């Protein structure tokens, strides 16, 4: 639905519009996840190859949390801005059109008869 | 000496451990370096302090 | 003969290489030490100081609370000439009826 | 091949799928399709025997008909409308012959005979591109016509390939004949949604490639091919039994694993558009494919088949195949439910 | 409830970083101190739940379920170490695993605030509980009980998926605080009348509802011990504790729609407690006993009474411990005669006098002897249900009959009568096996001190 | 750099290496025929690499430490059970030549591997191609069944496909009798067991099936007991040979990367050597073969990838 986006610069990962964003914290829990994903990438690279599961290669495996981690931070950038567009298009949308979304004038429920269904 | 034919592994490629821990390191001096960048155009564009 | 397979193993006692065995393992000092854990952990601390936590839970959901509550509001309303209770909940100045 | 030569011919293969995915222009578009099926046929012949003759000859003789029928699906465009642009087709008939076309390409029920012949009859690489990167450039054209796409057509195509697609499976002791079957069904979820949204279209076939590529990989790791082929693995490399148990839960659709996550989010879709009677025949259907996946399971990794005296000389000697990305891949296959919300990268 | 989930998920680095040897001792302590720490859990208002965060809750009626959820873990461990001794190290782990991994998905299903976070983790439990039965069950028919089990959940659970997203998108929330005070009363059309069955089927299954309970006599006998013990304690609990949820939002459509689910039970219970009598599989017969008294569960639900639920609380943790015991000391016999054929070895109260005992407090407990925390939630049911409609109390009170019958029946046939002649290798009860037997029926007679604990939010 | 395509691309082509001396030579006869002392007279006379005739322990030679390891896995194939007890019903008969079949079978590709990529001949003492007339002589003789020799011929049909004959074979003739009063002298007493009836039905396949199908595409050379004893004959005779039949003609560079990327891989070699046929001679059970497996990585050397075992002195496993 968003893929004419008026204000889209096309086939871009991250437009500039985007730096207007405060940025993932480095502690974010959704990347903290992903690290450990990649941390459980590199122990089944050691399975798969008969290497003791934890300690071998630890450079190999410091490379795949590094690079799940590193693609994770900018996965969760573009995860972000695109939340932030949805929610700026809905807003403007609603704006534009006050008469499809008036206010409605709600009323407490000493006024409003809602019907009662004896448990018996 | 154990095994009869010199293992592929016997040692480290030292090459590809130099590289791999190279690649580690750069990948996160400039995941760091654009994390504070990012934060910085952030307070900037928001007019924050 | 069939494919090779091996035969069933015969079942093992464990009172046989170990006639004080408790049942938990087959290394004399193991098993001590899984009886030792499974009844102090078990019986001593979850079972014992587990009652006496749940025997003095405080005011379990308010039912202590709930009786001093309604003996003052009885001890009022009798010292008033208030009816007990009254069987409309919601004060009828507050709903407006349809029609 | 001359491994020069095989690069070469893989680097096309590609081509003529990134120029369908970046063309405007319908001719194009049409050469994509050609480049891409002129570069895959050496690739099932690579092995030079009989069946992979027979399946060479089958797949070029579905192929270049779906091509006909796409570019006269394109000329009639063009008369109704005057013009070249890849977007919504302005006649009737060119919509219904380019949806018949791209079906016919991706192999979806009632045009499906030829994958399940097809993928046996080729190596088990050639069987992973090609139901895998296959997929991309008619999924990418599916993704730009959508909206002058038939609802009643493309969502018979769905239904028929989910039904064809989970009784075709029940019957299969090959490997190679289940993964086809598997990819016919997993086709329909796909076309499916694209009527409702789009993006969960793409995010199906996203996660549908990275299992499906892990499956294969890992069929390729053991130079298994039948189902009591594979029931040895346990008895030479125990690891491999639990990533592939863990794998075709996943495809299977269990919570919590990743192949989930499409199932969930197409029946979101579909229900926002008071869809209801379509998405419950849709994931009752798909217990069919979860059976014949548990099937699997059973004989590769729950239970220990008998296994062959010469098996102890395989002991001796290391895996040796290169394995790329499984690690990484069988990781996504499994444990991204928690990051499900990533999905808005695609829209 | 990340103070129970964290310690959960560390008893996996624990049970692999182990010395060899140390598996079952270092498990077992530790999943018994996270056992203990779960009594904070009590910490219950009398108008508002306990709600942590916007993930997780609990209130009266979790609280307890989650207590016995982390009680079983150490009894399973020690349950299943004897019939493991002589598996490999790493399938060992493996299988601990298994079984932390269901405590985990449990303790999160029992506490999920959002009704689809409950749904995921409601079907994550398959997959553990599924493995646990095909891999480690003992016989062929585990394979065949494996699919029955898997494809009846499925069945149907994946219409309560749609029915849960349908929600919504209608009410735009399926937060449970939410729900309480958006709730809308459900009108009579056709449409409504299958969100219903969407909603309930699913958990209905679970239960077992008596007509779609063929897969747990297969499920609960094929299984190894500690399969049993969660499937019959937790995991049929699943279905009552989602039925006792979801009933808010189908109002009053339940009033009607009932009806044949009520007719199922009222009448399936004295089936299945029938066939009791008749079973030839000691095992067997324990597994058709938990669909009589979960037929009484259900029952109790659908008449949405203060004292039906109530009772219906208090007769889930009862029945949790007791069948959990029944299969233990079925498979303490099973463990020396290799047989769970019931009239194979009788007269075992000669030769193992202390178990005779534990089989004696387990029958009562199973019939329902007051002032047992098994009575209690059994006679507020029946109270509740007479007052649904009187004639309720012939059916509940030859319930009450039969249920006596295969009790003693069971105990008769084993413990007495005279010993079988060729049966030589019944050795004493091992510590292990009487220490577990106790840390079923001792905490179980305990409650009785205290049963509002165990009477969910409506007391 | 391990070898691959990329290796291969960057210059690493057999007909770099390959020379006219590059040939493969194997020597096959009767027992005690005296192959294996011309074998090892051809190898030293013409600088080839000797491989012994591989017997029930040749993959523990190349792999581990080099050491044979107990019978248990090798599934208990026992040589010397077959001449005390050749129809006994454990099946040791069948399982003892599919186990040979398959040594033979990662011999040959040792073989191959040495001659692509050092470019050095080599001197085999039988081969996967004459490993049959073993087998014909059990069945005929009634020590194995007919679905035995089903099975050989299946394994046989997919594997030996992938490979190149010998350029030469070289055939020791001796006729039964000699050979019989032979094996009385080397005083081995299972082996005096066999009879002639065995030893004819060896030289009947040989004479019959071997010798004409090899003829076609090897250069097949024949010597009596007394001619092989002069070598330098023989060597002669191998030096003036014209090589101008056989498959190795229609090899390039391209055709032996493909061959080199087979041979290399000792997994893909052996793939078809365990089929799931559910043959009783060669079918473990589950309990047995899980027992002896666990057994095996309990051996020194062989829980992790070689490189990987600190129980035999590896280092740095933390960098590899
Ligand atoms: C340009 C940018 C770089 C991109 C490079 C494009 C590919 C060219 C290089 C590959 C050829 C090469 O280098 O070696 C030749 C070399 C030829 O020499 P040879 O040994 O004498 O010949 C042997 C046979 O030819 C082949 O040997 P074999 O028969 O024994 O088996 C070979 C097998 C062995 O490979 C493996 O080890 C198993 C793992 C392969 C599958 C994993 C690929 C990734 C899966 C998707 C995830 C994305 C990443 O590899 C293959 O199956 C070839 C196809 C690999 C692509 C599979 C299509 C994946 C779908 C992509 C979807 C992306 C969108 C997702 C949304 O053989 C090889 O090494 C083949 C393996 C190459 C490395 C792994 C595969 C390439 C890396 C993945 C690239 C993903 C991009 C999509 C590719 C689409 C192609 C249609
Ligand atoms: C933007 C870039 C950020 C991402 C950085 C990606 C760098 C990865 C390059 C690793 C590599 O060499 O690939 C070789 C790789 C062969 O290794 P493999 O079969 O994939 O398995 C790993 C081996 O054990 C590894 O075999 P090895 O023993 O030869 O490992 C040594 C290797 C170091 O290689 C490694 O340590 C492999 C582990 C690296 C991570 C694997 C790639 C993961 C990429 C991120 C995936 C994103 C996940 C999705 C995000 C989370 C969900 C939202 O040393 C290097 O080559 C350093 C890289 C120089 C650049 O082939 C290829 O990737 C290209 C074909
Ligand atoms: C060598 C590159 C090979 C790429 C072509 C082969 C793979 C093609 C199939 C990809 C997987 C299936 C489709 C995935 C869709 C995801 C696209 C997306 O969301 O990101 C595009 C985003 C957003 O573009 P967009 O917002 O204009 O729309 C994307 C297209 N739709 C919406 C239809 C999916 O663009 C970018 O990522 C920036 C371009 C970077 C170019 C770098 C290329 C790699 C070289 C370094
Ligand atoms: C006849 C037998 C002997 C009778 C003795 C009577 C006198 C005993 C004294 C007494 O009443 O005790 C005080 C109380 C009852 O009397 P009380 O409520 O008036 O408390 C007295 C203390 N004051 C005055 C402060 C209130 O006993 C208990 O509360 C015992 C509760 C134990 C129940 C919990 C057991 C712990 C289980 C651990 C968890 C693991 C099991 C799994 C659980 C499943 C899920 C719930
Ligand atoms: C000439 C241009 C044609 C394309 C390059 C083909 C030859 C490239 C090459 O020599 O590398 C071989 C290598 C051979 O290595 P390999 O990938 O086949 O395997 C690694 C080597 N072994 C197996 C031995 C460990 O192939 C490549 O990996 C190159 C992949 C990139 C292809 C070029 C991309 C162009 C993008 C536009
Ligand atoms: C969700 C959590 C999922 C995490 C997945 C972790 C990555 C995949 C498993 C990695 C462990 C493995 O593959 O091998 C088992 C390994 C056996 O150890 P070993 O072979 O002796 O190696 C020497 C150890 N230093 O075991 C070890 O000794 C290493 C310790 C890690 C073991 C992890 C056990 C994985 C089981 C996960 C099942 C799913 C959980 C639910
Ligand atoms: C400097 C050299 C260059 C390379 C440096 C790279 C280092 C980082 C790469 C990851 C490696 C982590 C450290 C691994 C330590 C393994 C040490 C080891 O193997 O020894 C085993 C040790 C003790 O075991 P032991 O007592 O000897 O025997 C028990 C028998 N059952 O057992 C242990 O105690 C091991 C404990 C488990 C290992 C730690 C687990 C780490 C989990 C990482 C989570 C990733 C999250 C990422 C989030 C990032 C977000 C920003
Ligand atoms: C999940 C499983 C899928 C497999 C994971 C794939 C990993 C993709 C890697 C993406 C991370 C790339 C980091 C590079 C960032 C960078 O420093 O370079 C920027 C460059 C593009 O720069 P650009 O924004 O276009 O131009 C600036 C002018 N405004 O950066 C680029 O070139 C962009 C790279 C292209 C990325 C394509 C889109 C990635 C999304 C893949 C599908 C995600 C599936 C999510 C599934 C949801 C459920 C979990
Ligand atoms: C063995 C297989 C096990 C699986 C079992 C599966 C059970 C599924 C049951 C689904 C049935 C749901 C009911 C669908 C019919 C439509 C319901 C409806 O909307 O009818 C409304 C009407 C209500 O009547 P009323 O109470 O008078 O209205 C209020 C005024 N007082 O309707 C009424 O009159 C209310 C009465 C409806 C119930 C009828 C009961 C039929 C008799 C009992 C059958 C017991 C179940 C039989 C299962 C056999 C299956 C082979
Ligand atoms: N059943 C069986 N026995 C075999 C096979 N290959 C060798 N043998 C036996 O292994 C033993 C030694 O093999 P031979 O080389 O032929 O006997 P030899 O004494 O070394 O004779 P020469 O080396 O020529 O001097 C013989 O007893 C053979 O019976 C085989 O494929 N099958
Ligand atoms: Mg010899």
């Amino acid at each position: 639905m968003m893929t004419g986006r008026q204000g889209r610069a096309t086939f871009q990962f991250l437009p500039d519009e985007a730096r207007s964003l405060p940025p993932p914290k480095l502690t974010d829990p959704r990347l903290a996840f992903v690290g450990f994903l990649g941390y459980c990438s590199g122990l089944i690279d050691n399975a798969i190859r008969r290497r003791p599961v934890l300690l071998a290669g630890l450079h190999r495996q410091l490379l795949y949390i590094t690079s799940f981690v590193f693609v994770g931070y900018y996965l969760l950038k573009r995860q972000d801005y695109m939340y932030a567009v949805r929610d700026h298009d809905m807003f403007s949308y609603i704006k534009s059109h006050p008469e499809d979304f008036p206010e409605k004038d709600k009323k407490t429920y000493g006024e409003v008869f809602e019907e009662f269904h004896p448990v018996r | 000496k154990f095994y009869i034919q010199e293992p592929p592994h016997g040692s480290p490629n030292w090459l590809k451990v130099g590289l791999t821990l190279g690649t580690s390191v750069f990948l996160w001096i400039y995941l760091i370096k654009q994390h504070n960048e990012d934060v910085l155009e952030y307070k900037r564009r928001n007019g924050l302090e | 003969l069939r494919w090779q397979e091996d035969p069933e193993p015969e079942d093992e006692n464990l009172y046989e290489k170990n006639p004080d065995s408790h049942g938990y393992d087959k290394d004399p000092a193991v098993d001590i030490w899984n009886m030792r854990v499974v009844f102090f952990f078990g019986f001593s601390i979850v079972l014992v100081l587990g009652s006496t936590f749940v025997a003095y839970l405080p005011d379990y959901r308010m039912q202590e609370w709930a009786r001093r509550e309604a003996e003052r509001l009885v001890k009022y309303r009798e010292a008033h000439g208030l009816p007990i209770m009254e069987s409309n909940c919601f004060d009828p100045s507050k709903i407006q009826l349809p029609e | 091949m001359n491994p020069i030569i095989f690069i070469i011919i893989l680097l096309t293969i590609m081509l003529g799928t990134i120029i369908v995915m970046i063309s405007s222009h319908w001719l194009l578009v049409w050469i994509g399709f050609e480049m891409n099926m002129l570069a895959i046929i050496p690739i099932m012949m690579k092995n030079h025997n009989p069946r992979a003759t027979e399946a060479s000859t089958k797949y070029f003789l579905t192929q270049s008909t779906a091509s006909m029928l796409l570019m006269m699906a394109v000329i009639i465009n063009l008369m109704f409308s005057g013009q070249w642009t890849v977007m919504k087709l302005f006649n009737p008939m060119a919509s219904m012959l380019m949806t018949m076309a791209l079906a016919m390409k991706l192999g979806m029920a009632p045009f499906h005979f030829w994958v399940p012949e097809v993928t046996q009859g080729i190596p088990l690489s050639s069987g992973l591109i090609l139901l895998t990167w296959q997929k991309l450039a008619p999924m990418s054209v599916l993704y730009q016509i959508f909206p002058s796409i038939n609802l009643n057509l493309i969502l018979t195509l769905s239904v028929l390939s989910i039904l064809i697609g989970g009784w075709g499976g029940l019957n299969q002791t090959q490997l190679r004949k289940i993964m086809a079957y598997s990819s016919i069904a997993h086709m329909g979820w796909m076309t499916a949604v694209l009527p409702y949204n789009p993006t969960m279209t793409l995010l199906n076939l996203i996660i549908y490639i990275i299992m499906t590529s892990t499956m294969f990989t890992m069929f390729m790791a053991n130079s298994t091919t039948t189902t009591l082929s594979l029931s040895h693995t346990w008895n030479k490399t125990p690891i491999m039994t639990v990533l592939i148990l863990a794998t075709l839960l996943s495809m299977g659709g269990l919570p919590p694993l990743s192949g989930f996550m499409p199932k969930w989010m197409i029946i979101q879709e579909m229900t926002k558009n008071n869809s209801i009677i379509l998405p419950t025949f849709m994931a009752i259907t798909a217990l069919l494919n979860l059976y014949f996946y548990m099937r699997l399971t059973y004989s590769t990794t729950l239970t220990m088949f008998p296994s062959t005296n010469n098996m102890k000389m395989k002991w001796q000697f290391p895996l040796m195949k290169k394995m790329t990305f499984l690690p990484t891949m069988v990781v996504l296959s499994t444990m991204m439910l928690p990051l499900t919300p990533m999905l808005s990268v695609l829209e | 409830m990340l103070k129970y989930i964290i310690p959960t998920i560390m008893l996996m680095p624990l049970t692999w970083l182990s010395k060899n040897n140390m598996i079952w001792v270092n498990s077992t302590a530790h999943s018994l101190l996270i056992s203990f720490t779960s009594l904070l859990l009590m910490n219950q208002f009398g108008d508002n739940s306990l709600n942590f965060s916007l993930l997780f809750f609990s209130d009266s009626l979790s609280t307890p379920l989650l207590i016995l959820t982390m009680w079983l873990l150490p009894l399973m461990l020690m349950a299943s170490q004897h019939h493991l001794s002589k598996e490999n190290l790493t399938r060992k782990k493996l299988f601990i695993t298994m079984l932390i991994s269901l405590q985990l998905f449990l303790i999160m299903t029992f506490t999920a605030m959002e009704l689809i976070l409950f749904y995921i983790l409601f079907e994550a439990t398959l997959v553990p509980t599924l493995i646990i039965i095909t891999r480690w069950g003992n016989q062929t028919e585990r394979l065949n009980a494996g699919l029955y089990f898997l494809f009846y959940t499925l069945a149907g659970s994946l219409p309560l998926l749609v029915a849960l997203i349908y929600i919504q998108n209608t009410v735009g929330s399926l937060n449970f605080l939410m729900l309480q005070y958006w709730v809308q009363p459900v009108h009579n059309s056709w449409s409504n009348v299958f969100m219903w069955l969407a909603c309930m089927m699913a958990f209905m299954v679970k239960m077992p509802l008596y007509g779609l309970h063929l897969w747990l006599p297969k499920a609960h006998v094929e299984a190894p011990i500690a399969g049993s013990m969660v499937l019959a304690a937790v995991l049929l609990k699943l279905g009552g504790y989602g039925m006792l949820r979801i009933t808010l939002i189908l109002n009053p459509m339940t009033d009607f729609m009932a009806y044949p689910f009520i007719m199922l039970s009222l009448w399936g219970m004295i089936m299945t407690s029938s066939i009791c009598l008749r079973q030839t599989d000691l095992k067997s017969l324990i597994a058709y006993s938990s669909v009589s008294h979960m037929a009484l569960v259900i029952v109790a639900i659908l008449i949405q009474t203060p004292w039906s639920y109530m009772g219906a609380t208090a007769l889930m943790i009862a029945h949790g411990l007791t069948s959990s015991m029944l299969f233990c000391l079925a498979n303490s016999n099973y463990e020396r005669i290799h047989s769970r054929t019931m009239i194979l070895a009788r007269g075992l109260q000669t030769l193992l006098p202390l178990m005779a005992t534990w089989w004696l407090l387990a029958s009562l407990t199973n019939l329902a002897l007051p002032p047992t925390i098994n009575l209690i939630g059994e006679l507020f049911v029946v109270m509740s249900t007479f007052s649904w409609s009187n004639i309720t109390i012939i059916l509940m009170g030859v319930n009450m009959v039969i249920t006596a019958l295969y009790s003693l029946y069971m105990l008769i046939m084993t413990q007495r009568g005279k010993y079988t002649y060729h049966i030589n290798n019944i050795s004493p009860s091992f510590t292990r096996e009487n220490a577990l037997m106790s840390l079923h029926i001792l905490p179980l007679l305990l409650l009785t001190l205290n049963p509002k604990i165990i009477l969910g939010p409506l007391y | 750099l391990q070898y691959g395509p990329l290796a291969y691309i960057l210059g690493e082509k057999a007909t770099k290496k390959m020379t006219e001396k590059s040939k493969l030579i194997t020597v096959d006869g009767n027992i005690c025929s005296g192959k294996s002392k011309l074998a090892k007279e051809i190898a030293e006379k013409l600088g080839l690499k000797h491989f012994p005739e591989a017997g029930i322990h040749y993959v523990d030679s190349t792999t581990g430490d080099g050491k044979p390891l107990p019978v248990q896995f090798s599934g208990n194939c026992s040589l010397e059970k077959f001449y005390d007890d050749p129809k006994s019903n454990d099946g040791n008969s069948y399982r003892l030549q599919a186990w040979l079949y398959a040594s033979r079978l990662l011999q040959y590709a040792d073989a191959l591997e040495h001659l692509l990529s050092t470019g050095q001949g080599v001197v085999l003492e039988r081969s996967i191609y004459s490993d049959f007339v073993f087998l014909e002589a059990m069945y005929r003789q009634g020590f194995i069944r007919k679905q035995c020799v089903d099975h050989y011929n299946q394994v046989k049909k997919v594997t030996i496909c992938e490979y190149l004959p010998p350029h030469v074979v070289v055939y020791v003739d001796v006729p039964v009798p000699e050979v019989q009063s032979r094996i009385q002298k080397k005083g081995n007493p299972h082996e005096m067991k066999i009879t002639s009836a065995y030893l004819q039905d060896i030289e009947n396949a040989y004479k019959g099936t071997f010798l004409p199908e090899m003829s076609e595409k090897c250069e097949v050379l024949q010597y009596s007991a007394w001619e092989a004893q002069d070598a330098e004959k023989v060597v002669e005779d191998i030096e003036y040979l014209k090589y101008d039949k056989g498959p190795w003609l229609d090899q390039n560079d391209r055709k032996l990367h493909k061959l080199r990327m087979l041979v290399q891989d000792k997994l893909e070699v052996l793939n078809y050597t365990s089929i799931p046929v559910f043959l009783p001679e060669v079918t473990v059970g589950a309990h047995q073969s899980d027992q002896v497996f666990q057994e095996f990585t309990e051996l020194p050397g062989r829980k992790y990838r070689a490189g990987y075992n600190e129980d035999v002195g590896d280092k740095w496993i933390w960098l590899k």
